[PDB]
Protein backbone atom coordinates (compact mmCIF):
# COMPACT_ATOMS: atom_id res chain seq x y z
CA UNK A 1 0.00 0.00 0.00
CA UNK A 2 0.62 3.55 -0.16
CA UNK A 3 -1.15 5.86 -2.78
CA UNK A 4 1.46 7.07 -5.63
CA UNK A 5 1.26 10.97 -5.88
CA UNK A 6 -0.90 11.91 -9.03
CA UNK A 7 -1.87 15.61 -9.49
CA UNK A 8 -5.14 17.24 -7.95
CA UNK A 9 -6.64 18.60 -11.55
CA UNK A 10 -5.16 18.37 -14.55
CA UNK A 11 -7.51 20.50 -17.20
CA UNK A 12 -6.93 21.73 -20.78
CA UNK A 13 -9.00 23.62 -23.57
CA UNK A 14 -10.92 21.15 -26.02
CA UNK A 15 -7.69 20.35 -28.64
CA UNK A 16 -4.42 20.47 -26.62
CA UNK A 17 -2.24 17.71 -25.32
CA UNK A 18 -1.97 16.50 -21.53
CA UNK A 19 0.21 15.29 -19.56
CA UNK A 20 -0.78 13.32 -15.97
CA UNK A 21 1.88 12.10 -13.75
CA UNK A 22 1.78 9.51 -10.68
CA UNK A 23 5.14 9.85 -8.81
CA UNK A 24 6.19 6.95 -6.68
CA UNK A 25 8.36 6.10 -4.00
CA UNK A 26 10.58 3.31 -5.22
CA UNK A 27 8.72 0.76 -3.96
CA UNK A 28 5.89 0.69 -6.30
CA UNK A 29 6.55 3.31 -9.33
CA UNK A 30 10.17 3.14 -8.72
CA UNK A 31 11.98 0.91 -11.05
CA UNK A 32 9.16 -1.77 -11.25
CA UNK A 33 6.78 -1.78 -14.11
CA UNK A 34 3.41 -2.78 -13.43
CA UNK A 35 2.05 0.81 -13.67
CA UNK A 36 -1.58 1.11 -15.30
CA UNK A 37 -4.15 3.65 -16.05
CA UNK A 38 -7.84 3.11 -15.34
CA UNK A 39 -10.36 5.90 -16.95
CA UNK A 40 -13.07 6.41 -14.74
CA UNK A 41 -15.82 8.59 -16.31
CA UNK A 42 -18.58 10.64 -14.08
CA UNK A 43 -20.38 7.55 -12.25
CA UNK A 44 -19.32 4.63 -14.19
CA UNK A 45 -16.86 2.35 -13.59
CA UNK A 46 -13.00 2.15 -14.23
CA UNK A 47 -11.67 1.35 -17.56
CA UNK A 48 -8.00 -0.03 -17.79
CA UNK A 49 -6.64 2.13 -20.43
CA UNK A 50 -2.82 1.28 -20.66
CA UNK A 51 -1.53 -1.64 -19.07
CA UNK A 52 2.28 -2.25 -18.83
CA UNK A 53 3.64 0.94 -18.60
CA UNK A 54 2.88 1.75 -22.48
CA UNK A 55 0.62 -0.97 -23.60
CA UNK A 56 -3.39 -0.32 -24.56
CA UNK A 57 -5.80 -2.76 -24.15
CA UNK A 58 -8.26 -3.41 -27.31
CA UNK A 59 -10.15 -1.07 -27.92
CA UNK A 60 -8.93 2.19 -26.43
CA UNK A 61 -7.71 4.74 -28.89
CA UNK A 62 -3.92 5.56 -30.13
CA UNK A 63 -3.91 9.45 -28.79
CA UNK A 64 -3.65 7.32 -24.99
CA UNK A 65 -0.22 6.98 -24.77
CA UNK A 66 1.68 6.05 -21.28
CA UNK A 67 5.42 6.44 -20.39
CA UNK A 68 7.42 5.47 -17.13
CA UNK A 69 10.98 7.51 -16.02
CA UNK A 70 12.10 6.19 -12.90
CA UNK A 71 10.30 7.24 -10.32
CA UNK A 72 7.30 8.54 -12.48
CA UNK A 73 4.85 7.11 -15.01
CA UNK A 74 2.70 9.73 -17.21
CA UNK A 75 -0.28 9.43 -19.27
CA UNK A 76 -0.78 11.74 -22.29
CA UNK A 77 -3.66 12.70 -23.98
CA UNK A 78 -2.67 14.34 -27.67
CA UNK A 79 -6.19 15.76 -29.31
CA UNK A 80 -8.31 16.21 -26.04
CA UNK A 81 -11.94 15.89 -26.41
CA UNK A 82 -14.99 16.60 -24.56
CA UNK A 83 -15.18 12.58 -23.73
CA UNK A 84 -11.97 13.06 -22.31
CA UNK A 85 -12.96 14.11 -19.33
CA UNK A 86 -13.20 11.73 -16.48
CA UNK A 87 -10.46 10.91 -13.77
CA UNK A 88 -7.35 8.94 -13.89
CA UNK A 89 -5.79 6.59 -11.49
CA UNK A 90 -2.60 4.96 -12.09
CA UNK A 91 -1.63 1.88 -10.09
CA UNK A 92 1.70 -0.34 -9.35
CA UNK A 93 1.24 -4.68 -8.76
CA UNK A 94 4.22 -4.78 -6.37
CA UNK A 95 4.44 -8.59 -6.02
CA UNK A 96 1.64 -9.59 -3.47
CA UNK A 97 -1.57 -8.91 -2.08
CA UNK A 98 -1.11 -5.64 -1.83
CA UNK A 99 -1.53 -3.91 -5.28
CA UNK A 100 -1.22 0.03 -4.74
CA UNK A 101 -3.46 2.78 -6.60
CA UNK A 102 -2.54 6.16 -7.19
CA UNK A 103 -4.31 9.26 -5.92
CA UNK A 104 -6.81 10.37 -8.87
CA UNK A 105 -6.73 13.12 -11.30
CA UNK A 106 -9.44 15.27 -12.66
CA UNK A 107 -9.13 16.02 -16.25
CA UNK A 108 -11.16 19.29 -17.33
CA UNK A 109 -11.97 19.98 -20.85
CA UNK A 110 -11.82 24.14 -19.75
CA UNK A 111 -15.03 25.69 -19.61
CA UNK A 112 -14.19 29.34 -17.85
CA UNK A 113 -10.76 31.00 -17.04
CA UNK A 114 -8.55 28.91 -14.66
CA UNK A 115 -9.11 30.03 -10.62
CA UNK A 116 -6.16 29.13 -8.10
CA UNK A 117 -7.70 29.10 -5.09
CA UNK A 118 -7.71 31.89 -2.29
CA UNK A 119 -7.26 29.61 0.72
CA UNK A 120 -8.13 31.30 3.89
CA UNK A 121 -7.03 29.60 7.02
CA UNK A 122 -8.45 29.89 10.75
CA UNK A 123 -7.69 29.78 14.18
CA UNK A 124 -9.24 27.68 17.09
CA UNK A 125 -11.27 30.79 18.62
CA UNK A 126 -11.25 31.69 22.15
CA UNK A 127 -14.92 30.41 22.87
CA UNK A 128 -13.84 27.60 21.71
CA UNK A 129 -10.98 27.12 23.62
CA UNK A 130 -13.07 28.08 26.79
CA UNK A 131 -15.35 24.69 26.14
CA UNK A 132 -11.80 22.95 26.21
CA UNK A 133 -11.77 22.00 22.23
CA UNK A 134 -9.47 23.03 19.64
CA UNK A 135 -10.64 23.11 15.38
CA UNK A 136 -8.26 24.65 12.90
CA UNK A 137 -10.18 25.35 9.03
CA UNK A 138 -8.71 26.06 5.94
CA UNK A 139 -11.15 27.31 3.69
CA UNK A 140 -10.08 26.94 0.04
CA UNK A 141 -12.81 28.54 -2.03
CA UNK A 142 -12.81 30.50 -5.86
CA UNK A 143 -11.08 27.67 -7.74
CA UNK A 144 -11.59 26.08 -11.04
CA UNK A 145 -11.36 23.13 -11.93
CA UNK A 146 -12.79 21.89 -9.14
CA UNK A 147 -10.07 19.20 -7.25
CA UNK A 148 -6.89 20.54 -5.62
CA UNK A 149 -5.41 18.46 -2.75
CA UNK A 150 -5.16 19.62 0.97
CA UNK A 151 -2.14 18.67 3.04
CA UNK A 152 -1.18 19.73 6.75
CA UNK A 153 1.62 20.41 8.49
CA UNK A 154 2.41 20.50 12.39
CA UNK A 155 5.70 22.76 13.19
CA UNK A 156 6.79 22.02 9.96
CA UNK A 157 6.09 17.95 10.45
CA UNK A 158 3.19 16.65 7.89
CA UNK A 159 0.20 16.04 9.56
CA UNK A 160 -1.74 12.97 8.83
CA UNK A 161 -4.13 13.24 12.23
CA UNK A 162 -7.18 15.30 12.95
CA UNK A 163 -7.94 15.88 9.66
CA UNK A 164 -10.76 15.98 7.41
CA UNK A 165 -11.14 17.74 3.72
CA UNK A 166 -15.00 17.90 2.02
CA UNK A 167 -15.36 17.68 -1.88
CA UNK A 168 -15.50 20.55 -3.98
CA UNK A 169 -18.84 21.75 -4.14
CA UNK A 170 -19.08 24.25 -7.16
CA UNK A 171 -20.57 28.09 -6.03
CA UNK A 172 -23.02 29.91 -7.25
CA UNK A 173 -20.50 31.50 -9.44
CA UNK A 174 -19.30 27.91 -10.85
CA UNK A 175 -16.21 28.68 -8.79
CA UNK A 176 -15.43 25.88 -5.98
CA UNK A 177 -15.36 25.95 -2.35
CA UNK A 178 -13.98 22.98 -0.17
CA UNK A 179 -12.86 22.89 3.57
CA UNK A 180 -10.67 20.99 5.80
CA UNK A 181 -10.44 20.75 9.46
CA UNK A 182 -7.71 19.96 12.12
CA UNK A 183 -9.34 18.93 15.67
CA UNK A 184 -7.08 18.79 18.87
CA UNK A 185 -6.29 18.96 22.23
CA UNK A 186 -5.54 22.77 23.68
CA UNK A 187 -2.49 21.75 24.90
CA UNK A 188 -1.87 20.12 21.41
CA UNK A 189 -2.70 23.82 20.00
CA UNK A 190 0.13 25.17 22.46
CA UNK A 191 2.40 21.89 21.63
CA UNK A 192 3.60 24.24 18.38
CA UNK A 193 5.41 27.17 17.43
CA UNK A 194 2.70 27.00 14.24
CA UNK A 195 0.20 24.75 11.65
CA UNK A 196 0.35 25.00 8.07
CA UNK A 197 -2.67 24.74 5.37
CA UNK A 198 -0.96 23.59 2.31
CA UNK A 199 -3.00 22.94 -0.94
CA UNK A 200 -1.71 22.21 -4.45
CA UNK A 201 -3.75 23.12 -7.24
CA UNK A 202 -2.96 22.64 -10.82
CA UNK A 203 0.28 24.98 -11.04
CA UNK A 204 0.58 26.59 -7.74
CA UNK A 205 0.74 24.92 -4.37
CA UNK A 206 -0.42 27.64 -1.36
CA UNK A 207 0.76 27.38 1.93
CA UNK A 208 -0.92 29.51 5.16
CA UNK A 209 0.52 29.45 8.43
CA UNK A 210 -1.15 29.79 12.31
CA UNK A 211 0.13 30.07 15.40
CA UNK A 212 -0.94 29.85 19.03
CA UNK A 213 -1.27 33.19 21.16
CA UNK A 214 -2.99 34.04 24.54
CA UNK A 215 -5.89 36.25 24.27
CA UNK A 216 -8.01 35.72 26.99
CA UNK B 1 -2.93 -5.92 -10.40
CA UNK B 2 -1.87 -7.12 -13.21
CA UNK B 3 -2.72 -10.72 -12.94
CA UNK B 4 -2.37 -11.07 -16.28
CA UNK C 1 -18.25 -4.67 -25.60
CA UNK C 2 -20.06 -5.29 -22.85
CA UNK C 3 -19.30 -5.67 -18.95
CA UNK C 4 -19.87 -7.46 -15.58
CA UNK C 5 -23.11 -7.72 -14.27
CA UNK C 6 -23.89 -5.92 -10.66
CA UNK C 7 -26.64 -4.77 -8.68
CA UNK C 8 -27.01 -1.50 -7.94
CA UNK C 9 -27.40 -1.18 -4.17
CA UNK C 10 -27.01 -4.11 -1.44
CA UNK C 11 -27.36 -2.94 2.03
CA UNK C 12 -27.11 -5.14 4.96
CA UNK C 13 -28.29 -4.03 8.58
CA UNK C 14 -25.54 -2.67 10.84
CA UNK C 15 -23.70 -5.60 12.31
CA UNK C 16 -24.89 -8.54 9.48
CA UNK C 17 -24.10 -8.87 6.35
CA UNK C 18 -24.24 -7.97 2.63
CA UNK C 19 -23.13 -10.08 -0.53
CA UNK C 20 -22.66 -8.48 -3.59
CA UNK C 21 -22.42 -10.77 -7.02
CA UNK C 22 -20.89 -9.85 -9.94
CA UNK C 23 -22.27 -12.30 -13.11
CA UNK C 24 -20.32 -12.31 -16.42
CA UNK C 25 -19.71 -14.79 -19.12
CA UNK C 26 -17.80 -18.13 -19.91
CA UNK C 27 -14.63 -16.46 -21.35
CA UNK C 28 -14.18 -14.20 -18.36
CA UNK C 29 -15.59 -14.85 -14.39
CA UNK C 30 -16.39 -18.12 -15.82
CA UNK C 31 -13.15 -19.02 -17.70
CA UNK C 32 -10.28 -17.90 -15.28
CA UNK C 33 -9.34 -17.40 -11.45
CA UNK C 34 -8.84 -13.87 -11.59
CA UNK C 35 -11.41 -12.24 -10.21
CA UNK C 36 -11.23 -9.02 -8.21
CA UNK C 37 -13.00 -6.89 -5.99
CA UNK C 38 -13.00 -3.57 -5.30
CA UNK C 39 -14.40 -0.61 -2.90
CA UNK C 40 -13.74 2.31 -3.56
CA UNK C 41 -15.07 5.01 -0.84
CA UNK C 42 -17.12 8.44 -2.35
CA UNK C 43 -14.59 10.62 -3.77
CA UNK C 44 -11.37 8.21 -2.77
CA UNK C 45 -9.47 6.30 -4.65
CA UNK C 46 -10.36 2.67 -6.12
CA UNK C 47 -8.79 -0.08 -3.53
CA UNK C 48 -8.53 -4.02 -3.99
CA UNK C 49 -9.55 -5.55 -1.45
CA UNK C 50 -10.07 -8.51 -2.99
CA UNK C 51 -7.39 -10.67 -5.79
CA UNK C 52 -7.76 -14.08 -7.35
CA UNK C 53 -11.25 -14.83 -6.40
CA UNK C 54 -10.58 -15.13 -2.72
CA UNK C 55 -7.74 -13.45 -1.92
CA UNK C 56 -6.97 -10.61 0.15
CA UNK C 57 -4.55 -7.75 0.35
CA UNK C 58 -2.72 -8.30 3.86
CA UNK C 59 -3.84 -5.85 5.94
CA UNK C 60 -7.84 -6.23 4.16
CA UNK C 61 -11.05 -7.05 6.88
CA UNK C 62 -10.42 -10.57 7.72
CA UNK C 63 -14.28 -10.99 7.13
CA UNK C 64 -14.30 -10.13 2.94
CA UNK C 65 -15.03 -12.64 1.46
CA UNK C 66 -14.49 -14.17 -1.98
CA UNK C 67 -16.46 -16.44 -4.14
CA UNK C 68 -16.82 -18.02 -7.66
CA UNK C 69 -19.85 -20.11 -8.66
CA UNK C 70 -19.79 -19.90 -12.17
CA UNK C 71 -20.08 -16.82 -14.41
CA UNK C 72 -21.09 -16.00 -10.90
CA UNK C 73 -18.35 -14.35 -8.29
CA UNK C 74 -19.56 -12.79 -4.65
CA UNK C 75 -18.32 -10.82 -2.10
CA UNK C 76 -19.40 -11.04 1.15
CA UNK C 77 -18.84 -8.34 3.54
CA UNK C 78 -19.70 -10.06 7.28
CA UNK C 79 -19.80 -7.94 10.18
CA UNK C 80 -21.29 -4.63 8.36
CA UNK C 81 -19.26 -1.82 9.97
CA UNK C 82 -20.50 1.66 9.02
CA UNK C 83 -17.15 2.35 7.36
CA UNK C 84 -18.42 -0.21 4.93
CA UNK C 85 -20.55 1.74 2.97
CA UNK C 86 -18.70 2.63 -0.86
CA UNK C 87 -18.99 1.24 -4.38
CA UNK C 88 -17.46 -2.06 -4.85
CA UNK C 89 -16.73 -3.05 -8.12
CA UNK C 90 -15.66 -6.64 -10.02
CA UNK C 91 -13.15 -7.70 -12.84
CA UNK C 92 -12.38 -10.54 -14.89
CA UNK C 93 -9.10 -11.34 -17.20
CA UNK C 94 -10.86 -11.60 -20.34
CA UNK C 95 -8.36 -13.43 -22.86
CA UNK C 96 -5.33 -12.08 -24.45
CA UNK C 97 -4.37 -8.98 -22.05
CA UNK C 98 -7.79 -7.31 -21.00
CA UNK C 99 -9.72 -6.78 -17.88
CA UNK C 100 -13.55 -6.20 -17.86
CA UNK C 101 -14.97 -4.57 -15.26
CA UNK C 102 -18.77 -4.86 -13.48
CA UNK C 103 -21.39 -2.18 -13.48
CA UNK C 104 -20.86 -1.27 -10.06
CA UNK C 105 -22.61 -1.83 -6.36
CA UNK C 106 -23.77 1.15 -4.10
CA UNK C 107 -23.81 -0.87 -0.68
CA UNK C 108 -25.53 0.99 2.22
CA UNK C 109 -25.63 -0.30 5.90
CA UNK C 110 -28.89 0.08 6.95
CA UNK C 111 -29.60 1.48 10.56
CA UNK C 112 -26.69 4.03 11.27
CA UNK C 113 -27.97 6.09 13.96
CA UNK C 114 -28.81 9.86 13.20
CA UNK C 115 -26.44 12.69 14.64
CA UNK C 116 -27.16 16.28 15.21
CA UNK C 117 -23.81 18.46 13.69
CA UNK C 118 -21.17 20.31 15.86
CA UNK C 119 -21.44 23.98 14.69
CA UNK C 120 -18.19 26.36 15.08
CA UNK C 121 -18.45 29.11 14.01
CA UNK C 122 -14.85 31.57 13.42
CA UNK C 123 -14.62 35.04 13.08
CA UNK C 124 -12.02 37.08 10.84
CA UNK C 125 -8.68 35.71 10.75
CA UNK C 126 -6.60 38.29 12.41
CA UNK C 127 -4.13 38.07 9.36
CA UNK C 128 -6.84 38.31 6.69
CA UNK C 129 -7.96 41.35 8.60
CA UNK C 130 -4.45 43.15 7.86
CA UNK C 131 -4.99 42.19 4.20
CA UNK C 132 -8.08 43.89 4.33
CA UNK C 133 -10.56 40.93 4.49
CA UNK C 134 -13.12 39.78 6.29
CA UNK C 135 -14.25 35.65 6.17
CA UNK C 136 -16.65 34.12 8.32
CA UNK C 137 -16.52 30.18 8.44
CA UNK C 138 -19.55 28.25 9.76
CA UNK C 139 -17.78 24.48 10.36
CA UNK C 140 -20.89 21.92 10.00
CA UNK C 141 -19.09 18.57 11.12
CA UNK C 142 -19.75 15.37 12.34
CA UNK C 143 -23.69 15.18 11.84
CA UNK C 144 -25.55 11.62 10.19
CA UNK C 145 -27.45 11.74 7.67
CA UNK C 146 -25.99 14.03 5.23
CA UNK C 147 -28.81 16.81 5.16
CA UNK C 148 -28.73 20.65 6.25
CA UNK C 149 -29.70 24.19 6.41
CA UNK C 150 -27.50 27.07 6.96
CA UNK C 151 -29.14 30.56 7.12
CA UNK C 152 -27.09 32.94 8.82
CA UNK C 153 -27.76 36.38 10.24
CA UNK C 154 -26.89 39.99 11.27
CA UNK C 155 -28.52 41.38 14.37
CA UNK C 156 -30.98 38.81 13.77
CA UNK C 157 -32.40 39.46 10.14
CA UNK C 158 -31.13 37.03 7.68
CA UNK C 159 -28.27 37.50 5.02
CA UNK C 160 -28.89 36.47 1.63
CA UNK C 161 -25.55 37.75 0.84
CA UNK C 162 -22.26 36.67 0.01
CA UNK C 163 -22.84 33.31 1.91
CA UNK C 164 -22.03 30.14 0.11
CA UNK C 165 -22.68 26.48 1.40
CA UNK C 166 -20.89 23.55 0.43
CA UNK C 167 -22.84 20.23 -0.13
CA UNK C 168 -22.22 17.49 2.64
CA UNK C 169 -19.40 15.31 2.30
CA UNK C 170 -18.65 11.99 4.05
CA UNK C 171 -15.76 12.44 7.01
CA UNK C 172 -13.49 9.13 7.59
CA UNK C 173 -16.41 8.32 10.76
CA UNK C 174 -18.55 8.19 7.53
CA UNK C 175 -20.59 11.19 9.35
CA UNK C 176 -20.23 14.21 7.25
CA UNK C 177 -18.95 17.95 7.67
CA UNK C 178 -19.98 20.77 5.90
CA UNK C 179 -19.17 24.54 6.02
CA UNK C 180 -20.66 27.61 4.74
CA UNK C 181 -18.59 31.09 4.47
CA UNK C 182 -19.73 35.01 4.20
CA UNK C 183 -17.28 37.32 3.07
CA UNK C 184 -17.89 40.91 4.38
CA UNK C 185 -15.88 44.24 4.78
CA UNK C 186 -13.87 44.89 8.13
CA UNK C 187 -16.85 47.95 7.63
CA UNK C 188 -19.47 45.22 7.80
CA UNK C 189 -18.23 42.99 10.15
CA UNK C 190 -17.01 46.05 13.01
CA UNK C 191 -20.05 47.48 12.25
CA UNK C 192 -22.49 44.74 13.11
CA UNK C 193 -23.17 43.25 16.51
CA UNK C 194 -22.94 39.99 16.04
CA UNK C 195 -23.26 37.56 13.21
CA UNK C 196 -24.81 34.17 13.53
CA UNK C 197 -24.75 30.57 11.72
CA UNK C 198 -27.99 28.89 11.96
CA UNK C 199 -27.82 25.30 11.48
CA UNK C 200 -31.24 23.20 11.42
CA UNK C 201 -30.25 19.44 10.93
CA UNK C 202 -33.76 16.52 11.53
CA UNK C 203 -36.06 19.34 13.02
CA UNK C 204 -33.18 20.47 15.66
CA UNK C 205 -32.00 23.94 14.59
CA UNK C 206 -29.03 24.99 16.48
CA UNK C 207 -27.82 28.34 16.60
CA UNK C 208 -24.10 30.06 16.87
CA UNK C 209 -23.19 33.72 17.03
CA UNK C 210 -19.52 35.89 17.11
CA UNK C 211 -19.08 39.10 17.63
CA UNK C 212 -16.30 41.27 16.84
CA UNK C 213 -15.24 41.12 20.73
CA UNK C 214 -11.96 40.09 20.43
CA UNK C 215 -8.76 41.37 21.56
CA UNK C 216 -6.97 43.27 19.16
Amino acid sequence: PSALTQPPSASGSLGQSVTISCTGTSSDVGGYNYVSWYQQHAGKAPKVIIYEVNKRPSGVPDRFSGSKSGNTASLTVSGLQAEDEADYYCSSYEGSDNFVFGTGTKVTVLGQPKANPTVTLFPPSSEELQANKATLVCLISDFYPGAVTVAWKADGSPVKAGVETTKPSKQSNNKYAASSYLSLTPEQWKSHRSYSCQVTHEGSTVEKTVAPTECS
Amino acid sequence: QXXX
